């Protein structure tokens, strides 16, 4: 069950030619925006997440 | 050196734009006739015809 | 909370055609695009002459 | 190799001492009309080469200005003449063209 | 220069009258401002590219 | 801060004749260019008066 | 070796099965030790009325709060003690409760995700507990200039049409809605013919029904009738919205035609040219050399922070467009070079960039059904919208049919000389006035 | 009735280079080479490059320039991606099928043939700035990357984000010499998904024999213990706390693996109580609101940091972090269950499981086992492993984790914050 | 803070007061980067009447008359209603502070907690550094006595 | 970019009649202005015609 990362908690970064530059490791947030009042900029000095490369018709 | 446009997509480009070239005589010319009263031009229109003879 | 936001009533100023939220917009564009254009047309061959 | 080679080398010798850069510390790669493939190679310039040129060239605009020309030692010697720029107008060149193909498909 | 002097020769036949040699003379006169500006000036360059090594 | 660089007129003039870089270089023949813009405005006055008359 | 083309016909059948009731049960079997099972109901927003509105959203919240088999909290009890994850989002047309679970968990899976969809207990106790939330929600989203954003373009977009509602309503209706309007809006709505139950994993469809039968049977059945209405059109309208506010730092500007709905032929082709426009994002690699018009010169010149096009279905309507950040002094041109390159798809778009665009929406397509969860769901959203489950191999089919003429023919369709839904937000002093940006929707060369 | 599946086949060339792949037949494929070239192997005289380099993959390369190698692979739908860890430097490409001839070429022109050019990376530096500015607006990755600064001073201490004071810094000729030192066959593994064997070995032998870097999976971390703190003023305070737990692989990891379960990770119910969760519970009894914590648990080639996570109003810091210890102070003392050791065990094997149901996520995984065991393990025996942990394992993990030399990172209004010293 | 920024020993002593003290102590010279733009007018007049108080202030003169400071004094300087004592009591706690450079020399400052001023202990520290060694007093010396 | 935003000429014509901001507000006693102008030219025009035979 290697994947030091998936592995749940330590960081892994990720950059890309198409999709946007990502940052994702574990500890909270998560049970954080329903004890709610946690913010967040609408793309101040930034990027966009979910970012793209899924569709449909 | 005009071959740097020599190639598919530019054959594309100027396929897409020829109807509207072609278009944008039609108003060039009637544009012409219509501001110089064409004599040798007019006189074939049906109506236009207010030169008797 | 910005989703307090009503966008106001417009029918005061709507064209006949789009009053209407039961129907499409589709339908009267064509016209209503025509109507102005048709006017504006008009009004070369006016300043043309 | 022989006599036919060094015939053009030295008509080269020749028109290269006619141009007469030379005689204002030029040198071949500082004369070159600057276009846009040009002036990208002079962006990719090192430091050292960069800074060279621009007091080369401001010596012959200096001259050019007071109308003299350097000493004769001092005019550049044809083939001591170190074509700088070439490597980088190659290649920037290169690139364009790749775009100007991909352009066409 | 040949342009510049082919525009001397071509202003002095202007300033004579259409008989004798200047007929002729002046018809060259033209014909090389044309080839010269046209055709001379571009293809010495080229030359002189090539004489570079460029 | 000064007074020619920022009045509208006075920058235009300025950028156009006093601060404006030019090589320190370029040589009698880039005289024509101001020279012709002499001849235009010698014509223009001597010109004006002529036609006050004629 | 196995082509791409040979590919899509490897992938297994959509099983779809309905129950003497109305609930239709979809799978989509796999070899899978893990699966993803949930409900996608015919419920939305666009459902309700002025008032009722954030009813559904209300209930979302209350939705795996309590059944009146499983009380207070023992259905996460049960659902985190096994190990699955539950989960539920909710649209404008669409609402959904899926768990992710084992494969062997199916049945209790099966049997949570029927107490949740039927038995919800909404006690008084947390509807109350709930508005102060979903109150605080509304607070956070509001900070989210990209969430106002499209908002807001709906909200004209739709001028009067219940389409112009937002999913959580405004703080009035979920200050005031009562259990009451809560009970309603379930009987209304949560009923047979109108909810999937989807999966995708490892089993067998068979056991998908058995399970639908046991414990979904007792929806419809001696149901319906009467009281059961249709969804009304909604009439798109080509305004503007402009919230300036110069404390944000970044404008948003999200610009929109009406485009057709989820089942109109039209979309593939609308998507290529979507493609080939692209997204672009400041963390992109690779800069000048992007491909698209747009995303190389934005990069290049700094345009913009981050755009990205798009194409929402809905019914019978959609918007159509893309939506950028940027400068407060990057607007215009911005919205300069995105206008034109919507033009140059409608009356010049070359046959190579068509290629590129049909081959990114099959990379898209593809790389998106990957995984149970990402399936499931596109299951029962696919039985919601298209009545079928559109098999890839058609997808691909049809992308194929799609070349450069279909394009400008499509885009010049829905895009020529067409009055957009401007919204914008943030610093826009620079945002075009709408006759300039109207103006800009055709060109006079062509 | 879809067809029985394939197996994955794995090669170790006598070389040291690992080679796995899997025929699902896959309208799409994925290829990745997996490098050990992660942040670890940067020192304190070129720390960053691994960041420029992370992000320098579409620079020119011999046989193929940026132009193409950007418009190249557009042009078939596909994508060029390099993620890197503490640890590793996982280079993936992607696209349909018949297409993976083309995405293998650029992705080997990509990892051995980068020619750094002077220009394109000085135009590139300005990146590393924007970069981090994008990621580091998550106070988690500061407080994460001021852990790790915190716990080590080797290797695993480096930070996955450039120094600001070498942005602008970092030389071709450190790109240079951070491949040639990295990116060589025995710290090289190569993952296929919807290609076959004979493809990746003939890939892999004839392009990927690269040898003369260094050796190890290591400088080998010292851990140290002690703790970095940022005020910013953020209402939130975010705060990690930490001791040296086990290794990748191992069995003892596994214990840990199994007690951040039991202490509780993510939630698993759009917006919950998070009834099954020690920490959670533990917290709420006497904290009254805002407030997330979950247990953290990171494990390297060498070591690894575990404990717990905690974000709160800038006041209750303290009381969050004291409670939250507590209840990992109370497993320590052995008042551990035992159907609750058994929930936790369901949640990480349904989790792992679930981490590998996509592609991306199982390419993921074969790739860093290639390297950290040069092996593949297959699920049966991963969950048949996460059983063999004891309730005394589980136990004795949380023991370690109390009684050890500690780490503490947090970032905010600190001055409720405790000091370690304090806790 | 920029301009005095410029020489390590600001940072370097500021992270080690920062490092030493969980207290007061601990407190910068400079205002922390996050509240530039943010310290407000109301948290200067807080400032001032709570520390700019008679009991904390000492008027001193020199090349003035005491009659005359002294009447400023009872004039205008009695002020009272801040706080009262020289302190919060600065905790003393230890660790180290670690800044990557690149500054091609090494700043360091080591240090343990010693005596109060005033006191005598702190003159036997205050001897202490003479004899280990302060600054030079000769323009380029060996610092034979050091 | 663009085009008309740019070209030394261009620019001028745009920011003085195309995107130069003004009153949303100003009535019209605001044509006179333009209406001088029309009148300059138009004096310009019929005033160099009447010249060709005066
Ligand atoms: C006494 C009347 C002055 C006539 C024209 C005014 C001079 C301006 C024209 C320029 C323009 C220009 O670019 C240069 C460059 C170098 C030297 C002179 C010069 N001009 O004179
Ligand atoms: C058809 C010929 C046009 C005549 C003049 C061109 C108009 C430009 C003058 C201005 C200037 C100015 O400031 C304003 C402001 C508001 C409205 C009009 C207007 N102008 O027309």
């Amino acid at each position: 069950m290697l994947s030091v990362a998936a592995r749940s908690g330590p960081f892994a970064p990720v950059l890309s030619a198409t999709s946007r530059g990502v940052a994702g490791a574990l500890r909270p947030l998560v049970q954080a925006a329903v004890p709610a009042t946690s913010e967040s900029p609408v793309l101040d000095l930034k990027r966009s997440v979910l970012c793209r490369e899924s569709l449909r018709g | 050196m005009l071959t740097r446009f020599l190639g598919p997509r530019y054959r594309q480009l100027a396929r897409n734009w020829v109807p509207t070239a072609q278009l944008w005589g039609a108003v060039g010319a009637v544009g012409l006739v219509w501001a110089t009263d064409w004599r040798l031009i007019l006189d074939w229109v049906p109506y236009i015809n207010g030169k008797f003879k | 909370s910005h989703t307090d936001i009503k966008v106001p009533d417009f029918s005061d100023y709507r064209r006949p055609e789009v009053l209407d939220s039961t129907k499409s917009s589709k339908e009267s564009s064509e016209a209503r695009k025509g109507f102005s254009y048709l006017v504006t047309a008009t009004t070369t061959v006016g300043v043309a002459y | 190799v022989s006599a036919s080679s060094r015939w053009l080398e030295g008509i080269r010798k020749w028109y290269y001492n006619a141009a007469g850069f030379n005689k204002l510390g030029l040198m071949r790669d500082d004369t070159i009309h600057e276009n846009d493939d040009v002036k990208e190679a002079i962006r990719r310039l090192p430091e050292n080469l960069y800074d060279d040129r621009v007091f080369r060239i401001k010596r012959a605009l200096d001259l050019s200005m007071r109308q003299q020309i350097l000493p004769k030692e001092q005019w550049t010697k044809y083939e001591e003449d170190k074509s700088y720029l070439e490597p980088y107008l190659k290649e920037v060149i290169r690139e364009r063209k790749e775009r100007e193909e991909w352009a066409k498909k | 220069w040949a342009l510049v002097a082919d525009l001397l020769t071509l202003t002095w036949i202007g300033g004579q009258p259409v008989e004798h040699p200047y007929i002729t003379i002046g018809q060259l006169a033209s014909v090389l401002y044309f080839l010269l500006i046209l055709v001379l000036m571009p293809t010495a360059g080229t030359i002189e590219n090539k004489l570079l090594k460029w | 801060t000064n007074i020619r660089k920022s009045h509208p007129l006075m920058k235009i003039v300025n950028n156009a004749f006093i601060d404006l870089p030019a090589p320190s270089n370029i040589s009698s023949w880039w005289n024509f260019g101001s020279l012709l813009g002499i001849c235009l405005i010698l014509q223009i006055l001597t010109g004006l008066f002529l036609a006050m008359h004629y | 070796t196995a082509t791409y083309a040979q590919a899509l016909q490897s992938v297994p059948e959509t099983q779809v099965s309905q129950l003497d009731n109305g609930l239709r049960v979809a799978s989509e079997q796999s070899s899978q030790p893990t699966c993803t099972v949930g409900v996608w109901i015919d419920a939305g927003s666009r459902y309700e009325s002025e008032k009722n509105n954030g009813a559904g959203y209300f209930v979302e919240h209350l939705a795996f709060k309590g059944t009146k088999n499983r009380p207070g909290n023992a259905l996460e009890k049960e659902v985190e003690s096994m190990g699955a994850h539950l989960n539920a989002y909710s649209t404008r047309e669409h609402t959904a409760y899926y768990i992710k679970a084992l494969s062997k968990d199916l049945p209790k899976a099966v049997e949570l995700l029927a107490d949740i969809v039927q038995n919800c207990s909404l006690e008084d106790s947390q509807i109350e507990k709930e508005r102060d939330v979903i109150l605080q929600e509304l607070q956070e989203n509001d900070t989210s200039m990209r969430d106002v954003v499209f908002n807001y373009l709906h909200a004209t977009a739709f001028q009067g049409t219940p389409l112009a509602q937002s999913v959580e309503g405004p703080s009035e209706n979920v200050r005031k809605l009562s259990r009451a309007d809560l009970t309603e809006y379930l009987s209304r709505h949560y009923k047979a013919p109108r909810m999937v139950l989807a999966a995708a994993g490892g089993l067998e469809h068979r056991q998908l029904l058995d399970l639908a039968q046991k414990h979904f049977s007792g929806l419809s059945g001696t149901y319906d009738e009467d009281a059961v209405p249709t969804l009304s059109p909604c009439r798109f309208t080509g305004s503007q919205i402009c919230h300036r506010e110069d404390g944000l730092p970044l404008a948003h500007v999200a610009i929109a035609v009406e485009g057709p709905g989820w089942a109109h032929p039209d979309n593939v082709a609308l998507q290529v040219a979507n493609a080939i426009i692209g997204h672009y994002d400041c963390t992109y690699g690779g800069g000048a050399h992007l491909s698209s018009p747009l995303a190389s010169i934005a990069a290049t010149n700094k345009l913009c922070q981050s755009f990205q096009t798009f194409n929402i279905c809905y019914a019978d309507t959609g918007l159509l467009g893309a939506h950028f950040v940027c400068d407060h002094m990057s607007i215009d041109d911005m919205m300069f070079v995105l206008q034109g390159q919507w033009m140059r798809l409608c009356t010049s778009a070359t046959e190579s960039e068509v290629l590129r665009g049909k081959n990114l929406l099959r990379n898209a397509l593809v790389s998106h059904l990957d995984g149970t969860t990402p399936v499931c769901e596109d299951i029962g959203r696919s039985l919601l919208t298209y009545g079928r489950r559109i098999p890839l191999a058609e997808w691909e089919s049809r992308i194929a049919e799609v070349d450069a003429r279909v394009v400008r023919e499509v885009c010049s369709k829905y895009f020529y000389d067409q009055c957009p839904a401007v919204a914008g937000f943030g610093p826009i002093e620079q945002l075009p006035d709408y006759n300039r940006i109207r103006s800009g929707m055709f060109w006079l060369r062509f | 009735v879809p067809p029985h599946p394939q197996d994955l086949e794995f090669t170790r060339l006598p070389n040291g280079l690992v080679i796995a792949s899997l025929e699902n037949y896959a309208p799409a494929s994925r290829i990745g080479l997996f490098i050990k070239a992660g942040s670890r192997y940067e020192n304190s005289n070129n720390l960053g490059t691994s960041h420029l380099l992370r992000l320098a993959s579409s620079l020119t390369t011999k046989g193929a320039s940026s132009f193409k190698i950007t418009r190249g692979i557009e042009a078939v739908g596909g994508k060029l991606s390099v993620t890197s860890t503490r640890e590793n430097m996982a280079y993936t490409v992607e696209c349909l099928r018949d297409d993976v001839d083309i995405l293998m070429e650029f992705l080997l022109n990509v990892t051995t043939a980068p020619e750094f050019r002077r220009w394109e990376v000085a135009a590139l530096q300005p990146q590393l700035r924007i970069d981090k500015a994008v990621a580091l607006q998550n106070p988690q990755a500061h407080v994460i990357e001021n852990l790790h600064a915190a716990a080590y001073r080797n290797a695993l201490a480096n930070s996955l984000y450039c120094p600001d004071y070498r942005i602008g810094k970092v030389t071709p000729v450190e790109l240079h010499d951070y491949v040639q030192n990295h990116f060589t066959s025995a710290r090289m593994a190569l993952i296929g998904l919807g290609v076959s064997h004979p493809v990746l070995k003939q890939v892999a032998e004839q392009f990927l024999n690269i040898r003369g870097g260094l050796g190890l999976s290591g400088a080998k971390a010292k851990y140290h213990g002690g703790e970095i703190r940022e005020q910013n003023g953020d209402s939130l305070v975010h705060a990690a706390l930490v001791a040296e737990s086990a290794a990748i692989g191992s069995a003892e990891a596994n214990a840990f693996s199994v007690l951040q379960h039991v202490l509780g990770a993510g939630p698993h119910v759009k917006r919950g109580s998070n009834a099954t969760s020690s920490l959670y519970q533990a917290v709420a009894k006497g904290v009254h609101q805002p407030f997330d914590v979950s247990a953290f648990n990171a494990s390297y080639s060498d070591s690894g940091l575990f404990g717990f996570y905690t974000i709160s109003q800038a006041a209750s810091a303290g009381d969050v972090i004291k409670a939250a210890y507590n209840q990992v102070k109370t497993i320590a003392q052995g008042n551990l269950s035992n159907p609750d050791v058994q929930a936790a065990k369901n949640k990480l094997k349904a989790g792992y499981l679930m981490s590998v149901e996509s592609s991306e996520g199982f390419l993921d995984e074969v790739g860093s086992q290639a390297l950290a065991a040069g092996s593949y393990t297959p699920p049966s025996t991963v969950l048949q492993q996460i059983d063999a942990v004891a309730d005394a394992d589980v136990i004795n993990a949380a023991k370690k984790f109390v009684s050890g030399r500690k780490s503490m990172a947090a970032s905010g209004n600190l001055g409720h914050t405790p000091f370690i010293d304090e806790l």
